């Protein structure tokens, strides 16, 4: 069997990848203080990074990258685009900015009947070799109250008469890829005695002209509930059972 | 750095006697003393038992004592019992009936400083002094009284010294009288404050061994004998043989004893062997933690092991060694304590025992030891709850609250062994 | 990159390169004291035991 | 000629001293005899290597080496090994009963005891140099020996030599080869005892070490011969400058003012490449721009840790085999671009460097393959803190309990030194927070 911690409790994603790795009947789960786990699903202040990979024949694992500050705190991360070579000038999907002081979208694109405003937001998993998914499904936080993906393209064929892909995924899986490629130095774990991973949520806005901005980034983002069984799985399948193998495709790989 | 063995009893002087036989041929030494082994290692550290003699002959340090002669006349009678120095040989004529008191105090009085003018000149001649070692019978009345007098008179003349013994716990499946649980209860409370490692040989765990695991349907003493003299010989493995751990009793003891009262070990053996295929190092160490292997009857998976060391004996790759015993770290982690990091250590000797070509020997010090001090507890109020068999006691001086005191020390301690058992 | 102080010599070479510029003793006594301390709280727990032995 | 003493204490620093004294017979060309044929001035000489060796009227060169173990069986080795000829049998010191692996008994009981012996022997020692630079100290911080006896010698020699500087080369304790489950207690005692007493200390975790013998040289179980022949060559180029002639490095005050801003921070962590296997037929020889990258690998640092997520206060490489000036400097600009390398602000950022044009020298059938080129990249980053850290967390773990601590009182220590050098353990980890966020 192999073993694994949680010391984060609060998380609903995490929480069901615990229930998913535990019903594997391979899995088995330690107390938070024992130092002999395989996979720590840890806290989300002062993680003890220092502590990983320590200990003798053990492959050890973390949900976090050591370093993914730096894109996940919003005055991080406008310092990162500005400093940064390998963006600066060349963002034309940041907005102008110096919480923190940023502009306002006079014009976003406008969901009707109804008038309706919207940011979307999908879900990103980096896998311990850098290997960047982007989770099929996303979801439009609208103005339940959530809209999803098969539905918004039909919207945007009817009435702007374009695809989804098209029109709003290539520019959303261009920033994503943008932003990990840069801090790939700073944070990668392939020659590191422990591993890392990391579900990361991206948050875009849409103005008039069908052209996506960043919004922000989080951390350690939640699901909607309707595909909360889904993503758990692929975290578990490509995330950790890639490194502790037992015995479709949600993503879409972003290539570099 | 010599160490003195001391065998005090019957069931002392006899596993003592075993385990003489046993280590000498070991070391190549033959009962007339002479060594005829191929290997110099056999050679290196046997200063640490024996004592180099004219002619190049050896001659163990060693001091047999008993209140009666027989035993001593049999081992004599042995096959090496010439090896042993004549003079070393302390005994008296009134025996002690199975009495601790007349061990602790009245008979053992008379024959005590005579043991210890034998320990003074060994001790003398030693040029580096480990400490001692005591092999006796908690049940009797010899090894268990007068032995436990002894180590109190040992500790006075030489307090920096290292105090170690094997204990032999009695067990209603082997018994030889009622009172076994008031000579025992009474000898704990000596060895808790006077010893600093203590190994619990228990002869219900010797018994059940032979019975259920070795098919033996009635065991002979010297059946249980052949137990004790492997896993004394596998204790004593890194004492007497240059390996990568070239160790020494008090190593041992600051390593294994996080608190001074916690020094009571559980041993363990593999594989169990009755008196040509060899195990692979995965199953020697299944085994090993086995609680069928376990010298002591007691459940290791009741309790948390505080700290452990192994040894592996004979030709085998060190890398799977400690793949093995890292495997069954990890996979075990919950009966490990996790307020002691690296808890388990782990020495490999190239030179297996007579017999075998691959062994293992475990030593415990697992909370789980407090089963056996809880049996005997439970046998000893059930009698002195009425103050049965006590007159045989009181009349040579003792007092009802000595027993007391013993009783409240013990139950003490199996307190302690349990605080510990569910910290954090 | 600026190269600064190259020294030769036969054995080899030394130089400084630069990327971007900036922006009580104890006592013997007192050792001695705290060693004495030490070997005085020894001692009494021996006698204490030597004591404890002698009751 | 400016002297330096060499002082080995306890087991693990005698076995290293055992394989640098051996490697610098080597790179020098001494014989276990103690001649130098290379060397015409007989008996005397202020020749660079006479900063390490002195010399007899009879050519030998003997070490300006110290053994000391308060046991007799590791020293009893190098009386009668291949180097038994090079040293005095006074410069190696035994004692009866050793430490047991217990600060305190190292420190106070048995410690007290022929502290005077060692002392009068260095100073005969420091009596035969003209100008003493100071002391490299070598051992090991779980060791009863290596932790308690060297922080009281550590004491002592800031009293008798206070003017004189002295360098220290630790051996962190790792599970995978530690002999002892007290080695936290023994290491937090030892550094809290030791700190400001010691100008530069060179960590080197046993782990680290492990690895690297077990990754780079493909050996399964790795032994302590192992360990300490790659060890000598860190320490090696690390003494390199001492020996030879250079500029850099040149005196033990050198490596403070160079490498150690802050007093306390004085732990410099080590980059060592390239380590080839001999048994590997046809190495291909790696570029100077090659093994000057692999210094950025946490893979080949002496204690694992990652500098990406801390800041550098210095920078040294010493460069021994064919390595040319602007070989370096366009190694230096590539990895620059690629790499996180902040420098705190207070600092410039740079590097100093020296090469030596005699290559690595290696032991003849060892299991390590000469190479045309190698270096040592010394550098004072904050994230060598987290090796505190992980210390200090197991040290946290047992002294709730108070697991282990009666062999520390029973020997006369009191049980508040602990929680005294605990926090100086707790300040130590802060200062590091601070300069490196
Ligand atoms: N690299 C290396 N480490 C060693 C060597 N010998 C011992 N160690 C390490 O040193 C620590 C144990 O300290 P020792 O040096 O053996 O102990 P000591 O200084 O002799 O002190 P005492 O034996 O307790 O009196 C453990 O962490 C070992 O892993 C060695 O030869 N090379
Ligand atoms: N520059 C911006 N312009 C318009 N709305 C923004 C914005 N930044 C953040 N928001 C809004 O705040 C929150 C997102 O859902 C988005 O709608
Ligand atoms: N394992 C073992 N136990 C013994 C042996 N002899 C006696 N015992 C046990 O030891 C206890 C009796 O102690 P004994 O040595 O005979 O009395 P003593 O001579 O007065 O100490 C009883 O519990 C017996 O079961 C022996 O040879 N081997
Ligand atoms: C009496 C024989 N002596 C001896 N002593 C050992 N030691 C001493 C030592 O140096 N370290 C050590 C650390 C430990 O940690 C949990 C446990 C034990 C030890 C030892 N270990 C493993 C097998 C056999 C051993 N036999
Ligand atoms: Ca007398
Ligand atoms: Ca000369
Ligand atoms: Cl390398
Ligand atoms: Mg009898
Ligand atoms: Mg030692």
């Amino acid at each position: 069997m192999y073993t694994f911690v949680v010391r984060d409790e609060n998380s609903s994603v995490y929480a069901e990848v615990s229930r998913l790795l535990l019903a594997t009947g391979q899995w088995k789960r330690l107390r938070k203080d024992n130092p002999r786990f395989n996979l720590m699903l840890g806290e989300r202040n002062r993680l003890p990074f220092g502590r990983l990979g320590h200990e003798p024949g053990l492959v050890q694992l973390v949900n976090y990258y050591r370093g993914a500050d730096k894109l996940c705190r919003k005055a991080s991360l406008v310092k990162l685009i500005k400093t940064s070579p390998e963006l600066s000038e060349s963002c034309t999907w940041f907005p102008e900015s110096y919480h923190v002081i940023q502009k306002y979208l006079e014009k976003p694109l406008l969901l009707e009947p109804g008038h309706r405003k919207f940011d979307i937001r999908s879900w990103v998993l980096v896998d311990h070799l850098y290997n960047i998914y982007l989770y099929r499904e996303g979801v439009l936080r609208t103005s339940g109250n959530e809209m999803f993906f098969e539905e918004f393209n039909q919207y945007l064929m009817d009435a702007l008469n374009t695809t989804l892909e098209n029109s709003i995924l290539l520019q959303i899986k261009h920033i994503i890829r943008s932003c990990l490629m840069c801090i790939e130095p700073a944070i990668s774990t392939k020659h590191l005695h422990y591993q890392s991973f990391q579900l990361f949520g991206f948050d875009f806005m849409v103005d008039e002209e069908l052209k996506v901005w960043l919004i922000e980034v989080n951390g350690a983002p939640a699901c909607a509930q309707k595909l909360y069984a889904e993503l758990c799985q692929g975290i578990v399948d490509v995330a950790i059972s890639s490194v502790f193998p037992l015995a479709t495709s949600i993503f879409i790989k972003l290539h570099h | 750095r010599e160490i003195v063995h001391i065998q005090a009893g019957q069931c002392g002087n006899q596993i003592g006697a075993k385990f003489w036989e046993v280590i000498s041929d070991e070391h190549g030494i033959d009962p007339t003393g002479s060594y005829h082994g191929d290997s110099d290692l056999q050679l290196e550290r046997i200063n640490v038992y024996y004592n180099e003699a004219t002619g190049n002959k050896y001659v163990p340090r060693a001091i047999l004592v008993d209140l009666e002669p027989g035993t001593m006349d049999s081992v004599r009678s042995g096959p090496f019992g010439q090896i042993f120095r004549p003079d070393n040989f302390v005994f008296g004529q009134s025996g002690a009936g199975n009495n601790w008191a007349k061990g602790h105090y009245t008979e053992g009085a008379e024959l005590v400083d005579s043991v210890l003018d034998v320990v003074r000149k060994e001790s003398e001649s030693c040029d580096c002094l480990q400490g001692f070692q005591l092999t006796h019978s908690l049940g009797g009345g010899t090894g268990s009284g007068m032995g436990t007098l002894l180590i109190s008179k040992i500790r006075e003349e030489y307090p920096d010294r290292i105090m170690n013994t094997f204990s032999v716990m009695p067990s209603p499946k082997v018994s030889d009288t009622v009172v076994e649980p008031y000579n025992a209860t009474l000898s704990v409370h000596q060895l808790v404050e006077n010893t600093d490692e203590t190994y619990c040989i228990d002869n219900e765990a010797l018994y059940d061994i032979c019975f259920r695991t070795l098919k033996l349907t009635t065991p002979t003493y010297g059946d249980l004998n052949h137990l004790v003299s492997a896993t004394m010989s596998g204790v004593t493995t890194c004492l007497r043989f240059p390996g990568q751990l070239n160790a020494d009793l008090r190593k041992l003891a600051v390593n294994m004893v996080p608190f001074p009262r916690l020094h009571f070990f559980m041993p363990g053996f593999a594989p169990l062997t009755s008196r040509y295929r060899a195990l692979t190092v995965p199953e020697l160490t299944q085994q090993m933690f086995d609680s069928k292997n376990m010298m002591a009857a007691c459940d290791p998976r009741h309790g948390r092991y505080l700290t452990v060391a192994a040894i592996f004996r004979g030709r085998m790759s060190m890398k799977e060694v400690d793949e093995q015993m890292l495997n069954v770290q990890n996979k075990n982690s919950s009966y490990f304590v996790e307020w002691i990091p690296n808890n388990v250590k782990t020495a490999v000797c190239d030179i297996p025992p007579r017999g075998l070509k691959m062994s293992a020997t475990f030593i415990g010090n697992s909370t789980a030891i407090q089963e056996l001090f809880k049996r005997i507890s439970e046998q000893f109020t059930a009698m002195f709850r009425r103050k049965a068999f006590l007159h045989w006691y009181t009349g040579e001086g003792m007092d009802e609250m000595e027993f007391t005191e013993a009783e409240s020390n013990m139950n003490d301690l199996v307190s302690e062994y349990q605080q510990y058992q569910d910290a954090t | 990159m600026e190269v600064i102080e190259l020294n030769k010599c036969t054995s080899g070479q030394s130089f400084e390169v630069i990327l971007k510029p900036p922006s009580r003793d104890p006592s013997l006594e007192e050792i001695q004291k705290k060693l004495e301390a030490a070997e005085e709280r020894r001692k009494y727990q021996e006698a204490e035991l030597l004591k404890h032995l002698a009751e | 000629m400016r002297e330096c003493i060499s002082i080995h204490v306890g087991q693990a620093g005698v076995q290293i001293g055992n394989a640098c004294w051996e490697l610098y017979c080597l790179e020098h060309g001494i014989q276990p005899d103690g001649q130098m044929p290379s060397d015409k001035t007989i008996g005397g000489g202020d020749d660079s290597f006479n900063t390490f060796f002195s010399e007899t009227g009879a050519g030998k060169h003997v070490p300006r080496a110290v053994f000391v173990d308060l046991e007799p069986t590791v020293i009893d080795e190098v009386r009668t090994g291949t180097y038994r000829q090079l040293f005095h049998p006074e410069q190696l010191i035994t004692g009866k009963e050793d430490a047991a692996n217990n600060y305190a008994r190292g420190h106070y009981t048995i410690g007290k005891e022929i502290i005077d012996l060692v002392l009068d022997r260095i100073r005969k020692l420091a009596d035969q140099c003209t100008g003493l630079q100071g002391f490299l100290v070598f051992h090991s911080f779980g060791g009863g020996t290596g932790s308690g006896f060297t922080s009281l010698l550590m004491e002592r020699l800031s009293v008798d030599y206070g003017k004189k500087s002295k360098l220290e080369f630790s051996i962190y304790p790792a599970p995978q080869v530690s002999t002892a489950v007290v080695e936290p207690y023994n290491s937090i005692l030892t550094t809290h005892t030791t700190l400001e007493h010691s100008d530069c200390a060179f960590m080197v975790d046993n782990e680290a070490i492990y690895d690297i013998c077990r990754r780079n040289l493909d050996i399964e179980r790795p032994t302590y011969t192992n360990l300490n022949r790659l060890i000598s060559q860190i320490v090696s180029s690390i003494t390199a400058s001492l020996r030879f002639d250079g500029a850099l490095n040149v005196d033990l005050t050198e490596f403070q003012t160079n490498l150690v801003p802050y007093p306390r921070i004085h732990f410099p962590l080590a980059t060592y490449a390239p380590v080839i296997s001999a048994e590997k037929a046809y190495h291909e020889q790696l570029s100077v721009a090659e093994i000057t990258n692999a210094c950025f690998e946490p893979a080949n640092q002496m204690v694992k840790c990652d500098p990406r997520h801390g800041k550098y206060m210095a920078c040294c490489l010493l460069y021994r085999g064919d390595v040319v000036p602007k070989d370096v400097n366009a190694a230096i600009a590539t990895i620059k671009t690629k790499r996180s390398i902040q420098f705190v602000d207070w600092c410039p950022t740079g590097f100093k460097v020296g090469i030596n044009y005699q290559p690595p020298t290696v032991v003849p059938g060892g299991d390590l393959a000469k190479v045309q080129r190698a270096v040592c990249m010394l550098s004072n980053t904050t994230a060598i803190a987290e090796a505190w850290a992980r210390l200090d967390h197991k040290f946290d773990l047992m002294y709730a309990k108070r697991a282990f601590v009666h062999w520390y009182v029973g020997e006369g220590m009191e049980e508040g030194e602990f929680s005294e050098a605990r926090e100086d353990m707790a300040a130590l980890e802060k200062d590091y927070e601070e300069v490196g966020v």
